[PDB]
């Protein structure tokens, strides 16, 4: 048919996608969530401060025994940490320094990296030589890497900074499943608990559910009013929250199809670099532009607490898996660990 | 992976020889060295320790200055030089790498070592409870051992390393840290222990298991090891 | 009296012809000036020491060498009252033999370490301008840190002998607390102070020489930033000159005056050691003036003196 | 091509067939969780320094 | 206390001396942006000399790094932040996109957006006409005033390249703090390379100043 027919069955659609949403907005979080008791002042100390590094840091991982974590900077080296002696388990040359992301395998037998150059790099920890070395140099994405995560030793999801986002084999290292839903950049990924979805942020403002099997769009959510630059899933896998350059924080639910809170603040002008949860899910610590990082409860919607332990940037945010402790990285090249 | 040893035959007491290791299919100067020797009849005894770093040199008592362990990081090479050497020496030297960080796997493995002849306290004793122990295929068999004072640290974790010595070969890594099985090691083989009393379990017995299992503590220096437990088929 | 007063003139501290005189001028010009200065100098130096708290992330070895000169600073102006109380007293020092010991080794010391440090600075800004590769190689914390140490040790031990001798010598009532005595000889100490003003004031003339013509051939015209440091580079060596030029002066006059009316004969060379006090005054004038002529030219100094 | 939107369309249909549950009650099935875990949290309950892994 | 965990203390502590190593070497060198629509231009540049390709060239024993951006044909916002460390931005536009389809007012806006941007508040620019030889026979083929209509002067490439210099450096709002180093160049042999070492050089400069507390 022509293009304005389409048009305008488009547009019949997203008036159908309002009414079906606004039909299901039975309450609002906050009246919801006032019968419980406020979370109340939350203090954290800085038990540990990693200096390795020497260029700004913009990303880390935890890793699953809630010990070891990496973390990525444009210095060109990954460092795994042990969060409890300090001491530095490994130190990847990179080939190139441009990297703002990395992951750590669920069994921590392998690590990924990426950032501005298109190839994804994933390195043998256990190798019996006792030198780490890239195993794989996945080369298939046009755009600048964004983000990676882990899905299992042999299967890794990346998104890109085209409107592509590419699931890769580590057997064979090609594109098993390549999404195309994203309009714009994309910019971070959080994959669930169960492993067989996972969210994506974009700069068009669309937070878009994918299914890791079927390879299509299942949800989309247009909450935000610009770019969603970090993502993560809820501990329980139906909801996640979303950080934007907007200065606002909203929490989305799988089932609810809607966001259905808002974390925002007069004060707080600032955009939002990175977002996590804890173990319980009841505080979600969420990185900012500004030289602190907040704490918000996830039900109340209020600043539980605010960590001031940082004098530049807080790229990345991450939380043990038994929520023994905060990692909180920064451009100022230390790392401090939370608790 | 491969460490080449040479430097033995025989020699009158007194004498002095420098034995060499070539390195190869690893990074040496990664990897810490250590050296054990095996007495013809008795079993494996630490000798010394070379760092990565080429610091925190340590000897042995019974060895204690009278030898000396160097390093040659850009030759890949590994030297051990003996000076006014003994008639208690008379041993087969093995040289063994470690690397030490989380989750590592030190002594995982052993150089084929070298014959050498002449002619003619206040560390951790490893008293094996067994000697020797008769075995049969598709049984099962405990191995036990005890240990003077407790190898469990403040950190939770336990210094106990088992080997075996299969005739004609050198000892291979099973467990390390009684709760790691080493590269390459069968899942069939499994250990436990309680700080201070351990057992060895070793489920379907295979005609490759027969040898001579040793011990290993890496708590405190001097590395001590125990009596050693023949296992017949 | 023999000879009239010059009987008591003549004082032979430990060789002959010393003669510090008595009943002069000093009294009425010295005392208010000498306070003046440690107000100022001791307001000055304290704020300094205040805000270099503040940023250890950005402490480096310029800030290094700068921090020392400002601790030399601080401790002439902690050793300037003492020598007001000796003038308002005239020559009477009330304290003992090892307060004045200390007194004189802590200014010699001082003054010498604070010479040597900004020196120190004004080579570091000339590696900076003219090779500014090679400034790189210096960056590191550490040997800048050990670097300022051997200067104090340097200037420590030029200065340590002024502590073994027994100084207090008494004249009629008043205990003499000088160690200028101009005495008959070209006793080391002397000689020491003009060396620290001749090769310093060199090497200052040197580097700015060099940083005015770099800056003048490649950048001048184009940004403001760029005159002011030209003007206040400028400013340091005529700061220099003009202040520590003249004790220098009357120092080479005393020597020149070998033959007669420094030796052999007074009470017509009273003006000569009345302007060098004057001229002493002067340097203590310098030295509380060196913070508000280094500190403050940085534009980053008047945020942190508006933000405190 | 229309084949396209007809994938969307479908995708869609497949949407609809959600048997959803109310949100009150969705709600509430977060709760009573974290009632029986306070205790198991040890950031929502202070964890001693003895048994904490994290002390100096 | 520690007994074996002194050996992993010893591996960080020789893995922090490395990192250190790496880090001095990697303040030693400088590093240089390179900029501009066109990738005829910025090919020309590098040789009078798959998303980011790196040019390492040596000259008067001081080691440059050239960074390419160009091929990555994504949204700047988000990448842009990687490059606050610049020594110097070096940005190619070419004289005579002005007659083809507009390119000179496409140049104009990403010069503007860049010089502009907040995280390149403090970093020099460097600015190179690349074509002036194809320039010249432009001019005398087609007029300057195409693309500008306030234009008004003389049609000769004097006037012409000095009025596009111009128009180029009034874009630099921040006057105060930015420095552009524009220059002509189309097949300079060794002339080239040594206005970049100069320009690099006095922001050198500057930048130690600026640490010193001079500036
Ligand atoms: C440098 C040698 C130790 C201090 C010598 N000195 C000085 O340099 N200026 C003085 O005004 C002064 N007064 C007294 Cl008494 N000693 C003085």
């Amino acid at each position: 048919s022509e293009l304005d027919q389409l048009r305008q069955e488009a547009e019949q659609l997203k008036n159908q996608i309002r009414d079906a949403r606004k039909a299901c907005a039975d309450a609002t979080l906050s009246q919801i969530t006032n019968n419980i008791d406020p979370v109340g002042r939350i203090q954290m100390r800085t038990r540990r401060t990693l200096r390795g590094h020497l260029a700004k840091i913009y990303a880390m991982h935890w890793g699953t025994d809630s010990r070891l974590l990496v973390s990525a900077s444009q210095d060109g080296k990954l460092i795994i940490w042990d969060s409890y002696t300090t001491n530095k388990v490994h130190a990847i040359p990179l080939r190139s320094s441009w990297v703002m992301t990395c992951a750590y395998a669920p069994s921590g037998n392998y690590v990924a990296c990426g950032g501005l150059d298109n190839i994804c790099s994933i390195y043998n920890l256990k190798t019996r030589e006792g030198n780490v070395r890239v195993s794989r140099e996945l080369a298939g994405h046009t755009g600048y890497l964004s983000c990676c995560r882990f899905l299992d030793d042999n299967q890794i999801v990346t998104s890109s900074g085209d409107t592509t986002c590419a699931l890769w084999d580590i057997e064979t290292g090609q594109q098993t499943t390549t999404f195309t839903g994203h309009t714009g950049d994309v910019m971070s990924l959080s994959l669930a608990p169960d492993t067989r979805l996972f969210v994506s942020g974009a700069c068009d403002a669309s937070a878009k559910l994918w299914d890791v099997r079927e390879g299509m769009c299942r949800q989309t959510f247009t909450g935000h009013e610009s770019d969603i630059n970090a993502i993560c899933f809820f501990p329980n896998g139906n909801a996640f929250a979303t950080g934007s350059d907007d200065a606002t924080c909203r929490l989305f639910d799988l089932r609810a199809d809607q966001e259905l809170m808002t974390y925002s603040h007069d004060n707080i002008i600032c955009g939002i670099t990175s977002v996590s949860f804890s173990k319980s899910g009841r505080l979600l610590l969420a990185g900012y532009d500004d030289f602190n990082c907040n704490v918000w409860d996830a039900l109340k919607a209020d600043r539980a607490g605010v960590l001031a332990g940082h004098d530049n940037r807080v790229s990345c945010l991450g939380v043990t898996d038994d929520g023994m402790a905060v990692a909180t990285g920064s451009w100022d090249s230390f790392l401090k660990i939370w608790n | 992976v491969q460490l080449v040893e040479s430097g033995g035959g025989l020699v009158q007491p007194g004498g002095s020889r420098k034995l060499s290791c070539s390195a190869s299919g690893f990074a040496f100067s990664s990897f810490g060295m250590h050296w054990v020797r095996q007495a013809p009849e008795k079993g494996l005894e630490w000798v010394a320790y070379i760092s990565s770093g080429s610091g925190t040199i340590y000897y042995a008592d019974t060895v204690k200055g009278r030898f000396t362990i160097s390093r040659d990081d850009p030759k890949n090479t590994l030297f051990l030089q003996m000076t006014s050497l003994r008639s208690e020496d008379t041993a087969m030297y093995y040289c063994v790498r470690s690397i030490y960080y989380y989750g590592s796997s030190p002594f995982d493995f052993w150089g084929q070592g070298t014959t050498l002849t002449v002619s003619a306290s206040a560390d951790i004793v490893m008293t094996q409870a067994t000697s020797s122990v008769p075995v049969t295929p598709g049984e099962s068999v405990s191995i036990s051992c005890r240990s003077s004072k407790s190898l469990l640290h403040s950190n939770g974790n336990t210094y106990l390393y088992w080997f075996l010595q299969r005739p004609g070969q050198s000892p291979q890594l099973l467990i390390y840290r009684m709760s790691n099985l080493a590269s390459g090691v069968p899942d069939r083989f499994s250990g436990s222990g309680s700080g201070t009393a351990f057992t060895l379990t070793i489920s379907r017995l295979e005609a490759e298991d027969v040898g001579v299992y040793y011990c290993m503590q890496h708590l405190e220096y001097p590395l001590t090891f125990g009596a050693g437990t023949k296992l017949e088929l | 009296m023999n000879r009239h007063h010059l009987q008591d003139h003549f004082l032979e501290i430990d060789k002959k012809n010393c003669c510090v005189f008595r009943d002069d001028f000093i009294v009425k010009v010295l005392p208010p000036v000498l306070g003046l200065e440690f107000i100022f100098g001791l307001l000055g130096n304290g704020l300094a020491l205040w805000i270099f708290c503040f940023h250890l992330k950005s402490w480096k070895s310029s800030r290094i060498f700068l921090f020392n000169l400002a601790v030399a600073d601080f401790l002439l102006i902690i050793c300037l009252p003492f020598l007001m109380d000796n003038y308002v007293r005239r020559w009477d020092w009330k304290f003992g033999d090892i307060p004045c010991r200390l007194m004189l080794f802590m200014l010699a010391m001082n003054r010498q370490g604070s010479i040597i440090f900004l020196t120190v600075v004004a080579v570091d800004r000339y590696f900076r301008v003219v090779h500014p590769h090679h400034a790189l190689n210096k960056i590191s914390n550490r040997t800048a840190a050990i670097i300022s140490c051997l200067l104090w040790g340097i200037t420590i031990g030029l200065t340590v002998h002024l502590l073994k001798k027994k100084m207090p010598i008494q004249n009629g009532g008043a205990n003499l607390c000088s160690s200028f005595s101009i005495c008959h000889t070209f006793q080391w100490h002397e000689a020491m102070f003009l060396l620290e003003f001749f090769l310093p004031l060199g090497i200052i003339l040197f580097c700015s020489a060099r940083i005015i013509w770099s800056l003048r051939q490649r950048q001048m015209d184009r940004h403001a930033k760029i005159k002011r440091a030209i003007t206040f580079i400028m400013v340091v060596a005529i700061v220099f000159v003009i202040c520590f030029l003249p004790s220098v002066v009357v120092r080479i006059r005393i020597f020149w005056l070998l033959h007669t009316s420094g030796t052999q004969n007074c009470e017509v060379y009273r003006s000569v050691d009345l302007a060098f006090f004057i001229t002493l005054s002067f340097t203590y004038m310098n030295s509380m003036l060196d913070p508000v002529v280094y500190y403050f030219s940085s534009p980053s100094f008047p945020n942190f003196f508006s933000t405190l | 091509s229309i084949a396209q939107a007809r994938k969307l369309v479908e995708q869609l249909k497949m949407e609809a067939n959600i048997d959803r549950i109310k949100v009150s009650k969705a709600a509430a099935d977060l709760m009573a969780y974290c009632e029986a875990h306070a205790k198991e949290d040890p950031l929502l309950t202070p964890v001693p320094a003895s048994e904490n892994p994290f002390r100096e | 206390l520690s007994a074996e965990d002194k050996a992993a203390v010893e591996r960080s502590k020789m893995i922090d001396r490395n990192l250190r190593e790496d880090g001095e070497k990697a303040a030693r060198e400088v590093k240089l942006l390179l900029l501009g629509a066109g990738e005829s231009g910025k090919n020309t540049i590098v040789k009078q000399m798959t998303g980011i390709v790196e040019t390492h060239f040596t000259f008067k024993d001081l080691h440059f790094k050239m960074f390419d951006v160009g091929a990555q044909r994504s949204e700047r916002k988000k990448w842009i932040h990687c490059f606050e460390g610049v020594t110097a931005i070096i940005f190619c536009v070419a004289l005579s996109d002005y007659d083809l389809v507009n390119r000179m007012h496409a140049s104009m806006k990403l010069f503007d957006s860049i010089c502009n941007n907040k995280w390149f508040t403090d970093t020099s620019i460097i600015l190179f006409l690349n074509k002036k030889d194809l320039f010249e026979e432009k001019i005398k083929k087609s007029p300057l005033t195409i693309c500008y209509p306030e234009y008004a002067g003389s049609n000769t490439y004097e006037e012409a390249a000095a009025y596009i210099q111009c128009q180029f450096e009034d874009l630099n709002k921040r006057k105060d703090t930015k420095e552009i180093y524009t220059h002509f160049t189309c097949s300079t042999d060794t002339k080239n390379v040594q206005f970049v070492f100069d320009a690099v050089t006095d922001v050198i400069i500057k930048n130690n100043l600026k640490d010193c507390g001079l500036f």
